[PDB]
RNA sequence: AUAUUGGCGAGAGACCGAUAGCGAACAAGUACAGUGAUGGAAAGAUGAAAAGAACUUUGAAAAGAGAGUGAAAAAGUACGUGAAAUUGUUGAAAGGGAAGGGCAUUUGAUCAGACA
RNA sequence: GUCGAAUUUGGGUAUAGGGGCGAAAGACUAAUCGAACCAUCUAGUAGCUGGUUCCUGCCGAAGUUUCCCUCAGGAUAGCAG
RNA sequence: CGUGGAGGUCAGUGACGAAGCCUAGACCGUAAGGUCGGGUCGAACGGCCUCUAGUGCAGAUCUUGGUGGUAGUAGCAAAUAUUCAAAUGAGAACUUUGAAGACUGAAGUGGGGAAAGGUUCCACGUCAACAGCAGUUGGACGUGGGUUAGUCGAUCCUAAGA
RNA sequence: CUAUCUAGCGAAACCACAGCCAAGGGAACGGGCUUGGCAGAAUCAGCGGGGAAAGAAGACCCUGUUGAGCUUGACUCUAGU
């Protein structure tokens, strides 16, 4: 049977978790992740997939440093001791 | 907590109530029809006799090939079912609304269960698994039930 | 003893009780609501062999 | 609500070490008797003092070494300023304010005047 | 498994620690829209694939 | 009207404005009147509410109600009242939840930088 | 864990995550003026690191649980 | 929007099957998922028209 | 001078008003499905204020009946108004292998106003 | 049916879409294979099928001519407003 | 004729109840539809002259949501089989103990493990849901506790190969 | 062991409205129309005559200025050599 007594035969993975992205898509075999390329430089991504770039872009997470820098601009990159 | 269409005085009244009891609907409803009208003493002696398996509770509306009896002749009916289950918690009600008339200074002697209704209560899905892989409900059918016992006037 | 933690904090040993059978019910409706809706395009499948002639 | 920063510049650099080992001290007995007890809310002020105090001796350590590398051609990139990667790249006043020789006689001789049109 | 890996060690603690209900002094606030904690995994309904 | 571009004529900008105000920009929000007394002997119209102000109620069912401010809960934009309460069928007493322009100042709890906030506003001692 | 404090010498402590076994036998002679037989240690199936350190035989535990304030 | 109602990637089922032809997410495991879509019939579809 | 459906900050509308408008007014690219690329929802409104029903009594308990709060529980956390399908009690009437409809009147019910 | 072998099988690894692999059935390649799955161009095109939302008033047809890879369709003349 | 919005006007209606909804109650119009009484209900909405359109549904094996008849029906029938007393309990064919009766029968319904799962292990509470009957029991719900290495594995080395 | 009856639990396919026939005419094989035969509540277990029963925009055939797999000395090219 190809169905239900073949899939009782599925006990090992072939996708584990991603190191850069924190998801499971690192292939083992091949050694590459398949949502980011890992072992790449740049990461995975494609314009056929707009809606896959939402997901992943800037401004989805924390944004440690880049959510500070809208309000350095306006006081100038200024430095040195405040004020009275 | 407003009941249904209770053509009777509210002075000489009690009432109990039960919602979403997990009881079957349509045999609840068949439950409370063979005791609307009754006198309080006489439905409770007939609804514990049932429990006995003597005076069934004749099935008028929901009786679509169920079996036949012969309890059902006392009613002038041949299709006639003991739901255990339903008289369980219609006495559970008439012993609360016998409760309130003694709470409100009536007297039990002459009671007597003028309305009664019951409803549907929103159902309680669950699954059923059938071949070739597909799923089908599985629900419960809960009810509502209202009652009103009333001292007889003239 | 962390039971005393609620009592400190809010929740009495009673409200615990009357909160959670309200919470362990606004589950109820929504898993009542997910195999409602969902039981429509549950049994649409894809590949279907047809064992038959 | 314990420390209090202006209190702690005035120290000294040993006097504040061992103010910090007593706070260490004290946050980990704290640490015991939550065991013990269900809330313990003094357990902020001691855990936001040896915020305090270290703020206070990172504070000291990065001006007395701010003046080692005062004048010198080169600082280490903790002191340099953080402005934006392209800004760091980028020409200086004096660089970008440099014009060639022949550039420089021209706007001596033929500046741009100023005037108007009516007499 | 048994012999595991660090990284899903890391990975199945995190889980035991939000596998818990909503706090109770958390519906009493003022604009409290929360009533019950819907991010909530059990390990009949659903395996979580790490 | 309006006449700058810089403020707004929008509803939901407005309203967005008022409910996610901050806890320090809810304070000049929660301002109250002086009574006929202070107006005259200070000279301003309205101050923003403290806690231990001794007020009075002009609106409202409670309508000349003294009292003194017991805590401004400047979270649900409402300040609270003592000496009056609503006693509950339990036995508690919960306090009402007043707003301040409903309200009107008697007795002043005066302070340093409030004794010359009143004096930017023209006021007098 | 009170049963291994009062039988046998052994304090238990929750150590942090990144300490090794040398980390621990040097912090409780170094916090609890005391010297220790052995450290053992496992990783709890809440994420954190626990230590079963254990005083040699001079050392009582008990009075060292008392002079912490555990009992 | 121009992309209102053109965000899902759906295909027609085809006509072997007992509903209509609309086309129709694909998946599973969410209510979504059968759901017609890019048509003006549908809900969370188009508008007819789109206003430009 | 020019371009700008991304970023930051503003102003606005003969635009949409929760099956609409972005997929998302809400812990939404969230839950969930797939080995994987990817797919991807549903889900807004008690009241001005919780004053979220103290107490009594029946029940093993949920609950019920009173009582009480409220302008109103014909607003009681299943909470604005609460349509239809479909359902229950009560009231009217009809009924020999369908029901419904058209013209005309008897009978019962019901409604009526210039002169009233 | 075969059951000591062209045996059965775990784990590792190799080959990936006009490509793989095949003791060869167009078989198998994640319930998909005479060309996988996913996203996009894409709202592909259709002389073909179904649907096409209020009332009243007045007038009211055609299936015929000619040309067309034309015959389930058009252009043109006709009738009609 | 009707609808969502726009300019104008009626110094229009409205908490002494606007909109909605219900009504084998009334009236007008050939009709699309308009007006009124009653009930409900609680914050906005109309007439008229013009402007504008995402403007009128019975159908599309229409879309999404909801509900029916069928129907208390089909059925809950493989894996040999259960019974007595007692205890707990509001409640016992089903929980616990005892007494019987039996089965798997050492390629086990036994004792362990590799994958895979991830707290299911274990105790104390508890039965709204789940366990397609039941439930006082539970792999369920609620709170916690629990996995200790110089020798056991990884780590180390190479294989086909990356 | 089911079916059957009871306690508990409790779905689905399907459904314009529905359900007694004979002849007639009719889209040329009516549950309804027309003329007759007639016809008494509510129903239970069977049963396979009928409902041109249900299942799926006929898999055969034809049409399409709709495709694809494959073949060769079809037309137009092409890697390679
Ligand atoms: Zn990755």
């Amino acid at each position: 049977g190809k169905g239900t007594p073949s899939f009782g035969k599925r006990h090992n993975k072939s996708h584990t978790l991603c190191n850069r992205c924190g998801r499971r898509s690192f292939h083992v075999q091949k050694k590459t992740c398949s949502s980011c390329g890992y072992p790449a430089a740049k990461t995975r991504s494609y314009n056929w997939g707009a809606k896959a770039k939402r997901r992943h872009t800037t401004g989805t997470g924390r944004m440690r440093y880049l959510k500070h820098v809208s309000r350095r601009f306006k006081n100038g990159f200024q430095t040195g001791s405040a004020s009275k | 907590a407003r009941y249904g269409a209770t053509s009777t005085n509210p002075a000489k009244s009690a009432s109990a109530r039960g919602s979403y009891l997990r009881v079957s609907f349509k045999n609840t409803r068949e439950t409370a029809q063979a005791i609307n009208g009754w006198e309080l003493t006489k439905a409770q002696k007939y609804l514990e006799q049932v429990l006995d398996h003597q005076r069934a509770i004749p099935f008028r509306r929901f009786n679509s090939s169920i079996g036949r009896t012969a309890q059902g002749k006392e009613f002038g009916v041949t299709k006639a079912r003991w739901p255990a289950k339903s008289v369980k918690f219609v006495q559970g009600l008439l012993q609360n609304a016998a409760a309130n008339a003694e709470a409100k200074g009536l007297d039990a002697t002459k009671l007597y269960v003028s309305h009664i209704q019951v409803n549907q209560a929103p159902k309680q899905r669950r699954r059923t698994y059938r071949a070739h892989g597909r799923i089908n409900k599985y629900e419960s059918s809960p009810s509502h039930i209202e009652l009103v016992v009333t001292e007889k006037e003239e | 003893t962390a039971a005393d933690r609620r009592m400190v904090s809010g929740v009495t040993e009673k409200q615990y009780k009357k909160g959670m059978k309200k919470m362990q019910q606004l589950e109820k409706n929504a898993i009542n609501t997910q195999i409602r809706r969902e039981i429509k395009r549950v049994n649409f499948q894809t590949h279907y062999r047809d064992e038959l002639l | 609500a314990g420390v209090k920063a202006y209190e702690l510049r005035t120290k000294s650099k040993e006097q504040l070490a061992s103010q910090l080992v007593d706070l260490k001290k004290e946050l980990a007995e704290l640490k015991v008797q939550k065991l013990s007890r269900p809330s313990l809310p003094k357990i902020k002020t001691v855990r936001k003092s040896i915020a305090c105090v270290l703020t206070v001796i990172n504070e000291q350590q990065r001006e007395a070494v701010r003046q080692l590398y005062k004048g010198k051609k080169y600082q280490p990139k903790d002191l340099r300023a953080k402005k934006t990667r392209a800004l760091r790249r980028a020409l200086t006043k004096f660089e970008a304010s440099q014009v060639t020789e022949k550039q420089r006689k021209k706007q001596i001789a033929f500046p741009q005047r100023k005037y108007a049109i009516k007499a | 498994a048994a012999q595991k890996s660090f990284r899903i060690k890391q990975k199945m603690a995190k889980a035991k620690k939000q596998n818990r209900p909503l706090p109770q002094w958390i519906r009493l606030r003022t604009n409290n829209t929360i009533r019950y904690n819907a991010k909530r995994r059990n390990w009949r309904r659903t395996k979580m694939n790490i | 009207a309006k006449q700058s571009l810089d403020v707004s004529s929008d509803r939901r900008k407005a309203r967005k404005a008022y409910f996610t105000a901050p806890s320090s920009q809810r304070r000049v929000l929660l301002s109250a009147p002086l009574s006929k007394e202070l107006r005259a002997q200070y000279g301003i119209k309205a101050l923003p509410i403290r806690r231990d102000d001794e007020v009075l109620v002009v609106r409202g069912s409670k309508k000349g109600q003294e009292g003194k401010i017991s805590s401004v809960y400047r979270l649900k934009f409402a300040v609270q009242v003592d000496k009056v309460t609503k006693e509950k069928v339990n036995g508690a007493s919960v306090p009402i939840n007043l707003h301040p322009s409903k309200l009107v100042i008697t007795k002043l709890h005066l302070d340093k930088d409030r004794k010359a906030l009143i004096q930017r506003k023209g006021g007098k001692l | 864990a009170m049963k291994k404090v009062e039988d046998g010498n052994i304090l238990v402590f929750q150590v942090s995550m990144k300490a090794n076994k040398y980390q621990i036998k040097k912090a409780v002679k170094e916090l609890y003026e005391v010297d220790v037989l052995k450290v053992n240690t496992l990783v709890r199936p809440n994420g954190t690191k626990k230590a079963y350190v254990r005083l040699t035989a001079d050392y009582d535990a008990l009075d060292i649980a008392n002079r912490i304030g555990y009992i | 929007s121009e992309k209102a109602g053109h965000q899902t990637s759906a295909e027609s089922w085809g006509t072997g099957r007992a509903v209509a032809r609309i086309p129709r997410v694909g998946g599973g495991g969410t209510g979504r998922s059968g759901q017609g879509a890019f048509g003006n019939m549908c809900r969370g579809g188009r508008m007819f028209a789109p206003t430009k």
